RNA sequence: CGCCACUUCAUGGAAAUAAAUCACUCACGAAUGUCUU
């Protein structure tokens, strides 16, 4: 019940974040402004965080072991002390005391805290030369853009697998194929059902000793120094949490600077005029161990540049 | 032999959009019935997807799913595909994570369709259903229900302080029962379902996109959630024998995990099919 | 959910009368996320908490946010007023007090279906009819 | 239906004097978009979403999206001016004025079977028109 | 060395944006071209 979450005896983390939270009890008032500032609120609050708080996360839980099953074998990298946010966007706040003022992102059904997989991907997208739009808005930076990302893109290459040397055309090819499934432009390329790179949603995989949510304070002073500060209270994923990163990725073939299917890559091996010089080849495990650099670079959530979500190794 | 009933198992977060414009708060809402507006997947999209899954065996393709667009021999397609209709929706509770959530109208819709459309083994099935709806219906005497058939989630919030569990000693419910709609089921009241099955209540995931870092676009997505189960009626019209033996093979085998709705790239639809197994 | 013409004329008298849209046709450019955040509060955290966090009046926000609670609760009076006999044996038809506290009437009448989607169209509404203005 | 010429020959008249055809016969790409959505969101959402949601201006869209309601509004106004005059018809022949939003007149002018129809037929000329033309 | 606490609890920005808007096929085929008084 208080710890170790499990799916028979536990309260779903997003029900109590969301729903449960601001249910209205006998004697507890947060309409008025006495109300919002009393310390029956507060107490309300404390109690209602700390059964958020309190759960555990075994490594052997049935459901990571479902998500294993579902998604295949994880990428487990380890959290960090400043803590770990995601969903920070999301609406949580009455102006009480004592509440949690941030949003959290957990799952519907299981409850558990998670990573969408449209955060992971836009995440990794971010640190490749092309992720940004070719804009009226966004045109004056958007030469240093990717001048800086396909450098630091092309030593990643370099270092994750065998290819030396990787072309400006090589790398946009290399990306729109991982995250957009085609050509740098608006074309198709004829790939089979297993040649598609997919990005699923990471799961907080097990909280060794202790529980996986923690309480975290961030405090702005306003540009008057004379005047009170401001606590913000929210929900963070605790340091030491293992997040299972679960992709489905293939292998990527580059001939003369364009993407090729496993099929056609076959038969351009099959053809005499073949240039083992042309032909490059990125493999899922190399892919894996890319995003898994970059991760452990950038990291993922809010509040990524004080601090906030960074891996490190398990 | 002709008409078999498989449920559909999601494993993660599926959305099949509506395409609609909505000016609200959810920019992107998902299909659902024309009779009933509950959730369900157009035939068109199940087979698509499908479809999909075995472009590889093109002669299997040619055979069940018929010609590709725009080929020069048009050939008419031999297996038929019927909409996916939602089955049992997880609901966020106290006493357990998520709860198996069914309504007195989604049985009683799924007894009518296995009596109209003859699966392999409705027989056993609409029986043990009718008995359980009857023995619900006897139960309530017209009121709003929620029941549970574990004595352990006795007052459970099913999502909303209004709807508390109760569990009926009288009314049992057989193991097969519950391999088809799904562990810790709960009965609802078609009032009670529609509530948290309306729009106001499916849960919503808020996506933003980002230009060097910063916030360009903001926009939220209906979803339907991860465990929810999906049941379609697939029509077996005179297609060949080997053919089929492998379609449902390659469909039912543990393995095998199709893509259906939106957001592929991203780990959205991605389901388990079963077969209805025998009682 | 379709937005009625009905529902959006009871939105503009609403935000006039209130005070959102100036005699020149104009209102502050914060009042869009204002409503914008407030249909978002109320699918993700629920009525009851966002009718609580922009009904404050106690704000450090840069304009009154509580104006757009009293918008919702003058375009509810409205939608009420012209609800049917066979409709108020349904639904509730009284009219909701103006001096009283919006979160206070929907916890005392619950939290009833028909008080949620109530605010769920009227925030439409105020959603829509701002669109049909220049922010200042 | 059929291909209306003369509603074709408005909507290239309107096209013209909203600014949405450069001199050379070409015309901004997202335009295109815009007049395919129209139809879809007058259909599924109300007319009056719709029309609120493209005469919208200070967007966040790739161009001006209000230029298509005035064109519809033109073409409208063409339509009337060309509707013959007599007892018992049901189309009313006045035009809609240029100080006034499209909005704003479906709004006080409502019982708007007439205007959904001349939206539509418009909707569809502005579409049918449009292809005489190239996207930049 | 003794004694002793008060104060502050969210604001601002983004709220959808582009692509595809039907495509291909069939557009009549066969009989009767006068018959019986």
């Amino acid at each position: 019940m208080p710890k170790n979450y499990t799916l028979q005896n536990a309260s779903n983390l997003g029900w109590l974040f969301y729903k449960d939270y601001y249910r209205q009890e006998p004697n507890v008032d947060f309409i008025s402004t006495q109300g919002k500032e009393s310390d029956t609120t507060a107490d309300f609050f404390r109690k209602t965080n700390q059964r958020i708080t309190a759960y555990q996360l075994n490594s052997e839980s049935p459901l990571v072991a479902a998500f294993n099953n579902h998604f295949g074998t994880p990428l487990q990298l380890k959290t960090i002390y400043p803590g770990l946010i995601t969903g920070s966007g999301l609406p949580h706040q009455t102006g009480s005391k004592g509440e949690f003022k941030l949003g959290f992102q957990f799952d519907y059904t299981t409850g558990l805290p998670y990573i969408p997989g449209s955060s992971i991907k836009g995440t990794l997208r971010s640190m490749f030369p092309f992720s940004l739009k070719d804009k009226g808005s966004t045109k004056r930076i958007l030469p240093e853009y990717r001048k800086e990302r396909m450098e630091y893109i092309r030593d990643l290459i370099i270092e994750v697998t065998n290819i030396n040397e990787i072309s400006d055309t090589e790398i946009q090819a290399l990306e729109y194929a991982i995250f957009t499934n085609s050509t740098p432009s608006g074309k198709t390329i004829e790939f089979s059902l297993e040649e598609k790179d997919v990005f699923y949603d990471a799961f907080v995989a097990d909280s060794k000793d202790g529980v996986m949510l923690s309480d975290d304070y961030i405090t702005p002073h306003g540009e008057n120094p004379l005047k009170d500060p401001k606590p913000i209270l929210f929900l963070k994923i605790r340091p030491d949490v293992t997040i299972n990163f679960y992709f489905k990725l293939c292998t990527t073939h580059l001939y003369k600077e364009k993407v090729c299917s496993s099929k056609q890559i076959e038969e351009i091996k099959k053809q005499n005029d073949f240039s083992s010089s042309d032909y490059k080849m990125i493999t899922a495990h190399q892919k894996r161990n890319l995003f898994e650099k970059i991760l452990l670079c950038i990291g993922i959530g809010a509040k990524t540049n004080i601090g906030y979500g960074q891996l490190k190794k398990l | 032999m002709t008409t078999r009933m498989y449920v559909i198992n999601t494993l993660s977060n599926m959305h099949v959009g509506s395409g609609e414009v909505n000016y609200g708060v959810i920019a992107n809402l998902i299909q659902r019935d024309s009779v009933t507006n509950l959730p369900n997947i157009n035939s068109s999209g199940l087979k698509g997807a499908i479809r999909e899954y075995f472009k590889e065996n093109e002669d299997l393709v040619r055979e069940l799913f018929g010609s590709a667009p725009r080929d020069e021999k048009t050939l008419p397609g031999k297996v038929r595909f019927f909409e996916a209709n939602l089955l049992s929706m997880p609901v966020r509770s106290d006493k357990v994570p998520f709860l198996m959530a069914i309504s007195d109208e989604v049985l009683q819709e799924l007894i009518t369709k296995m009596k109209f459309f003859n699966c392999e083994e409705a027989t056993q099935y609409i029986s043990h259903l009718s008995t359980l709806l009857d023995n619900i219906k006897t139960q309530a005497q017209g009121t709003d229900f929620a029941y549970v058939f574990d004595p352990l989630l006795q007052g459970a919030i099913i999502e909303e302080v209004s709807i508390r569990a109760t569990c009926p000693s009288h009314i049992p419910l057989q193991p097969s029962l519950k391999k088809l709609l799904g562990d810790r089921l709960v009965i609802l009241s078609h009032k009670y379902f529609s509530i948290l099955s309306d729009d106001n209540h499916l849960p919503v995931l808020s996506r933003n996109n980002l230009e060097n870092g910063q916030s360009a676009n903001l926009w939220y997505e209906q979803v339907l959630p991860r465990y929810s189960r999906l049941y379609f009626m697939l029509m077996d019209g005179n297609a060949q024998s080997e053919y089929l033996k492998k379609f449902r093979d390659t469909l039912c085998t543990p393995s095998t995990i199709i893509q259906i709705g939106a957001n592929a790239s991203i780990g959205y639809g991605y389901c388990q099919i079963s077969e209805l197994s025998p009682f | 959910m379709k937005i009625s013409k009905k529902q959006i004329e009871y939105a503009i008298e609403a935000l006039r009368a209130n005070n959102i849209i100036t005699n020149d046709n104009q209102y502050p450019k914060v009042f869009k996320g204002y409503i914008s955040s407030f249909g978002a509060a109320v699918i993700q955290s629920g009525l009851i908490p966002a009718i609580i966090f922009f009904e404050n009046e106690d704000n450090d926000a840069n304009a009154d946010r509580h104006k757009i609670i009293g918008v919702l609760k003058d375009i509810i009076n409205a939608m009420r007023q012209q609800y049917t006999v066979t409709d108020a044996t349904i639904l509730v038809s009284s009219q909701i007090p103006a001096n009283y506290s919006m979160a206070q009437y929907i916890i005392e009448h619950g939290n009833t279906d028909q008080l949620l989607k109530e605010i769920t169209e009227a925030a439409v509404a105020m959603k829509l009819a701002l669109r049909m203005y220049k922010s200042e």
